[PDB]
RNA sequence: AUUGGGCGUAAAGCAAGCGCAGGCGGAUUGAAAAGUCUGGUGUUAAAGGCAGCUGCUUAACAGUUGUAUGCAUUGGAAAC
RNA sequence: GGCGAAGGCGAAAACUUAGGCCAUUACUGACGCUUAGGCUUGAAAGUGUGGGGAGCAAAUAGGAUUAGAUACCCUAGUAGUCCACACCGUAAACGAUAGAUACUAGCUGUCGGGGCGAUCCCCUCGGUAGUGAAGUUAACACAUUAAGUAUCUCGCCUGG
RNA sequence: GGUGCAUGGUUGUCGUCAGCUCGUGUCGUGAGAUGUUGGGUUAAGUCCCGCAACGAGCGCAACCCUUAUCGUUAGUUACA
């Protein structure tokens, strides 16, 4: 019932993920309903990429995709096969007169990124791996690249009815309740052969002190 | 204890 | 150093508006020379409580001595009204007893030995006994010394 | 050659009929004083054999304790044998687990010699506030672990005034098998401490007598000149109130 | 529950008392010797049980030899 | 607080009578414990006969309350509650702990007897309470008056 | 179309109520208790003294925004 952690210091700690403008709510509309069939393919045909998150960057008929995911050659492909054949689906989902100029760059320290922890959350529990050592040796990988304490939650069938036997972890100082924290929040469908399973993960990155504003 | 050591 | 576990339950305390599950463990673990020690701990989830159990035994073992690979005297396990008892076998007929027994005494690095459960049988209480009659076992040697007879008489 | 009876004016006597009864193998036959008085001989033998055994333990490069809690004179006594020879002690109340378990006591040991350090280095650069209040979990911490910071692992030996009053402390130290010596009122129990000491603690005169004995007896194995032990006379006199009326209501 | 159970609150101390019969019962000396212990003798059918062996192609099985137990009587002992 | 084996016993007096406690060189000389069966006692209520009957008060009537009230409250009100002679033989008749014997730390009391001796205190032999060690106990707790260490005997128990 | 009595996600109430727990340790054969209890102090498990407990986490607190005063950078399409 709480409110989503990301959103309450969202736009005042954490910049925006597309930052765009157009004509009053003309093609506003058009153009989020647009990038966001982007985003989607990112965090769904290429599991294999762990894209972190992608930045959106539109001003009158131009578009920059920032990507930062922790393995780039999977984007790119072998000699540069895959990233026009990704760019290719980008301009056909985009139209044809805008330029696209894609940029992929490798993220520094990806572990401490929500999202690719809860992708290989689900990525193991979708494989019938025993749930609470897969939380364990995800845990153990995360908090031993020194950041501060975790937060994983899962719910939905744990390999049987019954669900209200769901398990929670916590592992450190993880303050929801400070505005200015710098934490990070995910989500993930483990969609396991008997329903869905939602990963949860929230992780803290140190102080966040002197910021000001937004990054 | 007889003695420390 | 086995660490063979004998018993777990699914104890619980109630608290407002829901049951605190909390299922502990027992385990045994014996050098099988002469080490033994038990552990009961609690604990919300398996493996932690399993470790916390090891942790609290291992810590606390203590020696026992080896008279022809078994008990070499009768005695009574007297424990919280729940009686166990030892004889000591010839040496060929091997381990009979049953779970905790079995554990307690295979854990020990012994042989041949006669047993049976009297009263009741909750596990904590006949380890207990267990141990209480293996170590209320008095050495021949050390009833020499203090008698006039230590000359093997 | 070592504390002859004749100092030996008031320490013995203790409130009547508090006394446990196995413990009587010290004590003779009953007076009409009703306050137990001791046998001096097996007296100097026990502080002989604490003696010789502290010693020992100093001489074996080894941290020994101090226990006090009683309201005053014992504290300020422990604080003055601290001062006049470097090695730990306890002034406030034992922390009922001191021993038993460290790791949770080392570990806030350490924090309060990191906070000295940070201290000893900041200029207040923090705010004033900031060096308000770190001085004040400062304060904190020196009252509450200020004997007990010069230590590593658990002490190979302790001393205490009153086994009764710290009955958890000799508990602990029973939990483990290090050693203990205490000064065994009327009233203690024999079989739990180690090395038994018959002394009257309730008198303070006699307590700092032993105490200060104690404290030269370890101190001439750490060189340092042993003011009260060995010492033939006129040092072993030390200023005290009125010391008198040994029951107590 | 003789080996081998309990009777405060879980089943179980009668409401209490006087008490026949019976059960148990201080110390010392002698005798007898019922019990008690041990010695001899007689006796306690075969099969079956145990063990070995023999013979069945081997166990299933058939057979051989040895093996306990109790009682009566007789010589002693004399702690209880 | 005291006495009685138990039920019980408290305004005063007389007669008869019980058992009890401490020291007993006295006497006798094992004459003791337990006790099936037998016998005696045994709170209240109840029964029979004659009295007695102030108050109280089953049952009963009435007034209230309630949805109802054959109850809780109130006003009456009978047996009975009391005494004399016979009977009933039950009770949470409890310390929920059968009797007897000896031993086993301690402390605080209290009452009876003896001595020293104004009480106050000292101790001795006993009863009666509290606290508490080991020990026991499933735990609660008991602990020199045991539910401990044992023995003798009786009675008793074998899921609801 | 059905199954919120298979669900994920989302949301309501207790309730912005001060409460919920864990690590080590101790006590108890055991569920469990000790921290969280005792005193003052607050809206608060807010703090601090006592304490066989020592610490730690979620929450509460503060970090955010916003109105209330003053100073500064700026001057229009305000103001003048």
């Amino acid at each position: 019932q709480k409110v989503n952690s990301n959103g309450l210091r969202f736009g005042i700690n954490k910049n925006w993920i597309s930052r765009w403008t157009a004509n009053s709510h003309a093609q506003t509309a058009k153009w989020l309903i647009e990038d966001e069939k982007i985003r989607n393919l990112f965090f769904v045909n290429y599991r294999n990429a762990q894209v972190s998150n992608v930045e959106i960057e539109r001003t009158q008929a131009t578009v920059d995709v920032f990507v930062y995911a922790a393995q780039p050659a999977f984007l790119i492909g072998s000699e540069n096969k895959n990233i026009q054949k990704i760019t290719k689906q980008i301009k056909q989902i985009i139209g044809r007169t805008t330029n696209l100029d894609l940029t992929i760059n490798e993220i520094g320290s990806p572990m401490l990124s929500a999202r690719i922890i809860a992708r290989d959350l689900a990525n193991a529990i979708e494989a019938r791996v025993p749930l609470r050592t897969a939380m364990r040796q995800s845990l153990i990988k995360v908090l031993k690249a020194g950041a501060n304490g975790i937060k994983v939650l899962v719910s939905g069938r744990l390999n049987g009815a019954e669900i209200a036997r769901d398990k929670m972890y916590i592992e450190g100082n993880m303050p929801l309740s400070t505005l200015r924290a710098d934490i990070d929040y995910a989500l993930e469908k483990a969609q396991t052969t008997y329903g869905v399973i939602g990963v949860k993960v929230w992780i803290n990155r140190g102080m966040i002190y002197t910021k000001g504003l937004n990054r | 204890m007889g003695n420390f050591d | 150093f086995e660490e063979r576990i004998v018993k777990l339950k699914r104890i619980s305390k109630t608290t407002k508006g829901g049951r605190n599950m909390r299922f502990s463990v027992l385990v045994v673990v014996g050098n099988r020379k002469g080490k033994i020690g038990y552990g009961i701990a609690k604990a919300l989830e398996v493996p932690n409580a399993i470790k916390k159990a090891i942790k609290a035994a291992h810590n606390s073992l203590h020696t026992i001595e080896i008279h022809k690979g078994s008990i070499y005297h009768e005695v009574i396990g007297r424990s919280g009204a729940s009686r166990v008892l030892l004889k000591p076998a010839p040496q060929g007929t091997g381990i009979i007893a049953g779970g905790a027994i079995r554990a307690i005494i295979e854990l020990a690095g012994y042989s041949d030995i006669y047993t049976k459960n009297l009263g009741r049988n909750t596990p904590i209480n006949m380890i207990h006994a267990t141990m209480d009659g293996i170590l209320k076992q008095l050495s021949p040697r050390r009833v020499a010394i203090l008698r006039n007879k230590n000359l093997n008489e | 050659s070592l504390a002859k009876l004749g100092e030996m004016r008031t320490h013995v006597g203790m409130v009547k009929r508090y006394w446990n009864p196995k413990m009587g193998f010290f004590i003779e036959p009953e007076r009409k004083h009703n306050n137990d008085h001791f046998v001096l001989e097996l007296q100097r033998q026990s502080l002989q054999t604490a003696y010789n055994y502290v010693k020992e333990v100093a001489q074996n490069n080894g941290q020994i304790l101090f226990v006090g809690t009683k309201n005053d004179y014992v504290k300020k006594l422990v604080n003055n044998i601290a001062k006049r020879v470097d090695v730990a002690f306890i002034t406030q109340r034992w922390l009922g687990g001191t021993l038993t378990n460290f790791k949770t006591l080392s570990i806030s040991i350490n924090k309060l010699n990191k906070l000295v350090e940070k201290q000893a280095e900041n200029a207040a650069d923090l705010t004033k506030k900031e060096n308000l209040m770190l001085s004040r979990e400062i304060e904190r911490l020196e009252k509450f672990f200020g004997g007990v910071k010069s230590l590593k692992r658990l002490p190979n030996l302790l001393i205490v005034d009153d086994p009764v009053y710290e009955k958890n402390a000799v508990a602990e130290a029973n939990i483990l098998r290090i050693p203990v010596v205490a000064l065994c009122n009327t009233n203690t129990n024999p079989e739990l401490v180690d090395f038994i000491i018959p002394a009257n603690n309730h008198q303070p005169q006699s307590t700092c007598l032993l105490m200060n004995l104690l404290a030269d007896a370890v101190a001439e194995a750490k060189a340092m000149p042993t003011m009260f032990a060995y010492k033939p006379d006129e040092e072993i006199q030390i200023e005290i109130p009125q010391k008198q009326e040994a029951p107590r209501q």
